[PDB]
């Protein structure tokens, strides 16, 4: 989604 | 499907 901690891969 | 996707990060 943007900047984080947890990969948001599809 | 990693290519071409908008691959990114959350929490």
């Amino acid at each position: 989604g943007g900047a984080g901690h947890v990969p948001e891969y599809f | 499907v990693g290519i071409g996707t908008p691959i990114s990060f959350y929490g």
